[PDB]
RNA sequence: UCGGAGACUCCGAAUGAUUAUAACCUAGACUUACAAGUCAAAGUAAAAAUAUCUAUUGACCCAGAUA
């Protein structure tokens, strides 16, 4: 009586949501399933409220943004955090590093090079084919040493928790990448054709000194995929004390043309093919009698479809 | 071994192999299978007939692809997304 | 088929017939119950040479 | 039932049987579903398909059944063409 | 006739099982359940049945409900009892069909 | 040879590969219940008094990418948090964010005043003109 | 009472479906779906099959 | 020939198909049309 | 005889109106002596997914109709 009632349903919807969240002790489906700062924007904000030409656009709702400046402007301020949600969405994290999680506070800029005009930006999460690839990517971050490295997260084969490495760069000095030691030669992706689609990430660690990697040396080049393939966590774990990673960038590849190339020529292996099963269909257990059923009945227990004559 | 094919025509025997390359073994010998029968008769059958439909589709001009399946239009909009993305 | 040549119960180099199918015990026919013949089957065509 | 004929002094088949239900070698008995001609204008379509398919009989009617049929309905009917041809026998049924 | 519940809580269900059958919405469908005409509740994934209580929105377009939902006070919340088939199996497996 | 050897059942981890292929699941019940739940991603768009922001939401409901006016660097460059272009400039901005996040199809299912709005209809706008696109594709079996 | 109809395919084929319509009201004309034909056609009133 | 009787007929009557579908709708909205012509529209401006 | 309500007392039915007309095929189940009656994914096909409430029965034989 005395409380108010809703007049629209756009606030009921909001209270409904928040209850949805909020906890409650009966089984619900959740559970089974800096001052200087804010001055400088309180003057920006001012300017804009003075300027006569924002309030023409937005009566005349014309006004345009310029989304790029937005774009580097987002990355420096909560970037990190948006970032890591979405490595946390795709469960980097977990599989990397065993259960740990890194927010990222370095930006890491890598673009793979498509001839000389363009090179295709490295977003996080985004699609890239393994045909673009073909070039090793363009690198760019800014640094005062370092290392990163390319790891196939789901890549591997023959065992499910073994990652490969297309990469390892280790004693990157400052920004320029060149002087460190590249521990491990690029390969082009290699995603098998049916596995679906495979997410490779990067990953970009502060290297506090330099640190003998002769584990991580391999043959250049190195073809062999037990050669290649290590454990991300323990190489972090050997490390740990003066590695601490601060860049993430992944990307998203599917089986190619390309990949068809590397599997034989250098990697010396036929291409191997997957295919999706789904579990077989569930019937009740054949009975000798199929009371109420329609003659189709038998056809469902039947695996062999040509007629069979026995002994005549 | 599409190499030593000699009885099929070589213009044709190049356009088959880039349509079907997938099947094409490392070697360069078209590798296809079946398995729906009992008979080797009736399976070998399918073997052969696969090997008439790709050399009769590849020397005829199919001019009329007309509409896409749900599937194609897919990675229609995906390729698309892709280009736009890579901006810089 | 083959298993009756294979013993000696169907003489191949003779031409084959209903009578010599029968003489030979391979198959049982019964003109009484609308028995038009014997008709061959695939069963069997991997091993028979 | 006529368990003993006067002029052969054999079990006779009853033709109620042989004019509704079909007997599969293995000893199933197929039927129509009662009423599927019958005031179609007032059943569901759901209803009338299920009404036209072929169904199956329990253990006490195919028990039934047999003892109103003579073994000559029992045998093995090599028929060309048969669109049963596949369903006289049963495969992979453990029991 | 006959209406109740047919799959009580931690019994397993297959796709077509029907969870229960009831003359008014007793129980409303949940997650991976459908709705029959005759307002039968029937499970679509095989799965682990579960019951729970959860917040109630109704569909705009409807009056009568919409009209309901707004007569309630501001600090009320309706609920409503659901029927829920978590699943219980992996849609699809990878498996290598051939090595070329 | 050791590399040609391989396990003959493959154990693929991403959570997103499935659902890009096209094979993972979607709630298709809640019959009796509106907003269907049949979507893999939601993009729930929110109006305040002051703010107005959109959440692109899986099924677990984490908001995998969100875009929202309140952040600084937004604001900064847009005069009014709350107007209609202010709605064009966020669903431009959250496309961007969404592209690059590599999330290309979403549901969104607004009520019937909301999908009369002109402002989320020119955000809906956005998102095409953007190529994202607000029908998902149904579920193969 | 209603009559009982019979509803004629109008694209040339024999296809016909019973339906029911008031005695009071014109013939019915339905648009409906000729398996044959696979496609929709119109289908009009031939006969009265009976009175319920 | 009894196939190409049945085929050939339905082929002309299919032909006109289109446009008996045509009037069939064209009938429906003529008569819905003139339902509320005059079911609010005369009675608003009776009120007049 | 069927079904609705009450806990035997009351109400209805052998359904009518509205229906821009509602396919085929096929996993799994409900109900049940038998017979009858219910719900339905997938696949496929028309079209641009469920007819609308309230509720509604009659077997076999045998006669009618049609292309
Ligand atoms: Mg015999
Ligand atoms: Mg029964
Ligand atoms: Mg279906």
């Amino acid at each position: 009586e005395r409380l108010e009632k809703y007049r629209s349903f756009e606030r009921y919807r909001r209270r409904a949501e928040q209850e949805a969240r909020a906890p409650h002790w009966w089984r619900t489906y959740r559970e089974h399933f800096r001052t200087q700062k804010l001055l400088e924007r309180k003057h920006f904000l001012r300017e804009l409220r003075a300027n006569v030409e924002e309030e023409r656009a937005a009566r005349l709702r014309t006004a345009s943004i310029p989304l790029e400046a937005v774009r580097a402007e987002w990355e420096r301020t909560c970037g990190p955090y948006h970032k890591q949600r979405l490595a946390e969405y795709y469960g980097l994290y977990r599989d990397l590093f065993h259960g740990a999680t890194f927010v990222p506070w370095v930006p890491l800029h890598v673009a793979y090079a498509v001839g000389e005009e363009d090179l295709i930006p490295v977003y996080h999460g985004n699609e890239v084919t393994p045909t673009e690839a073909s070039r090793a990517p363009e690198v760019t971050y800014e640094a005062d040493l370092w290392t990163l490295l390319f790891i196939n997260l789901d890549g591997h084969l023959l065992e499910p928790d073994a990652e490969y490495v297309h990469w390892l760069l280790t004693n990157i000095p400052s920004n320029r990448v060149a002087e460190g030691q590249e521990t491990c030669p690029y390969l082009p992706p290699f995603p098998a054709r049916g596995s679906g689609f495979h997410r490779f990430a990067f990953l970009l660690f502060k290297q506090d000194k330099p640190i003998n990697f002769s584990e991580d040396t391999r043959p250049s080049p190195c073809y062999q995929l037990a050669q290649r393939t290590f454990r991300t966590f323990d190489f972090y774990k050997r490390h740990q004390e003066a590695m601490t990673p601060a860049g993430l960038a992944f990307f998203q590849c599917r089986w190619d043309d390309s990949v068809t190339h590397t599997f034989h020529q250098l990697l010396d292996m036929r291409e191997p093919v997957f295919e999706f099963v789904r579990p077989p269909p569930y019937h009740p257990k054949q009975k000798r009698f199929p009371h109420e059923q329609p003659l189709r009945y038998l056809d469902r227990y039947r695996d062999s479809h040509e007629p069979t004559y026995g002994i005549y | 071994h599409l190499a030593s094919a000699d009885w099929i025509e070589e213009p044709v025997r190049q356009k088959i192999a880039l349509t079907h390359k997938n099947k094409i073994n490392k070697a360069g010998e078209l590798v296809l299978t079946s398995e729906s029968s009992r008979y080797q008769f009736r399976n070998l059958a399918e073997c052969l007939q696969k090997i008439r439909d790709m050399i009769a589709e590849a020397s005829q001009v199919p001019k009329e692809p007309s509409k896409e399946d749900a599937r194609l239009q897919r990675l229609r909009i995906e390729k698309m997304n892709r280009e736009r993305l890579r901006q810089k | 088929l083959q298993y009756l040549i294979d013993l000696g119960r169907v003489d191949p180099t003779q031409p084959i017939d209903l009578t010599q199918l029968v003489n030979g015990r391979g198959v049982t026919i019964q003109p009484l119950k609308r028995d038009y013949g014997v008709q061959l089957v695939e069963e069997g065509a991997d091993t028979f040479q | 039932l006529t368990y003993c004929s006067t002029r052969k002094g054999k079990r006779k088949t009853v033709k109620s049987v042989v004019h509704r239900f079909l007997r599969l070698h293995s000893g199933l008995w197929l039927r129509r579903k009662a009423g599927y001609k019958k005031k179609l204008w007032k059943k569901s379509t759901a209803r009338k398909k299920r009404l036209r398919e072929f169904v199956f009989c329990s253990k006490t009617q195919s028990k039934l059944l047999d003892k109103m049929t003579t073994s000559f309905w029992k045998r093995r009917n090599w028929y060309a063409g048969d669109p049963y041809q596949m369903y006289h026998d049963r495969t992979n049924l453990r029991v | 006739k006959h209406y109740g519940i047919k799959k009580m809580e931690g019994h397993y269900v297959h796709a077509g099982n029907i969870l229960g059958t009831q003359r008014q919405f007793r129980w409303h469908p949940g997650a991976h359940v459908g709705l029959g005409r005759n307002k039968c509740l029937y499970a679509l994934e095989e799965g682990i049945v579960r019951y729970t209580k959860d917040v109630y929105v109704p569909n705009p377009k409807n009056t009568e409900a919409v009209d309901l939902v707004t007569s309630l006070p501001k600090g009320a919340v309706l609920y409503k009892t659901f029927v829920h088939v978590v699943p219980a199996k992996p849609e699809g497996t990878f498996k290598l069909v051939d090595m070329l | 040879k050791e590399n040609e050897a391989v396990a003959p059942e493959f154990t693929n981890r991403n959570p997103r590969n499935l659902e890009l292929l096209g094979v993972a699941r979607k709630e298709r019940g809640w019959a009796t219940v509106w907003p269907n739940r049949e979507f893999w991603h939601r993009l729930r768009v929110v109006k305040t008094q002051h703010h107005v922001e959109a959440f692109v939401e899986h099924l677990n409901g984490q908001v995998v990418v969100s875009a929202s006016t309140r952040e600084w660097a937004i604001k900064k460059h847009l005069y009014s948090t709350r107007n209609v272009v202010a709605c064009e400039s966020i669903g431009r901005v959250l496309a961007q964010r969404c592209l690059e996040a590599g999330i290309n199809f979403m549901v969104y299912q607004p009520t019937p005043w909301e999908a009369s709005s002109d402002s989320i209809k020119r955000l809906q706008n956005a998102m095409t003109e953007s190529g994202v696109m607000l029908r998902e594709p149904r579920r193969i079996y | 009472k209603t009559i009982l109809v019979k509803l004629v395919s109008q694209a040339g084929t024999g296809f016909s479906f019973n339906h029911k319509r008031s005695r009071l009201r014109e013939k019915l004309s339905l648009l409906h779906y000729d398996p044959i034909v696979n496609k929709k056609v119109l289908f009009v009133e031939q006969k009265k099959i009976r009175s319920l | 020939a009894r196939r190409q009787a049945r085929e050939q007929r339905i082929a002309e009557c299919m032909a006109k198909m289109p446009q008996m579908i045509e009037n069939w709708r064209k009938q429906k909205r003529e008569r819905w049309e003139k339902i509320q012509a005059d079911k609010e529209r005369r009675a608003r401006l009776q009120a007049e």
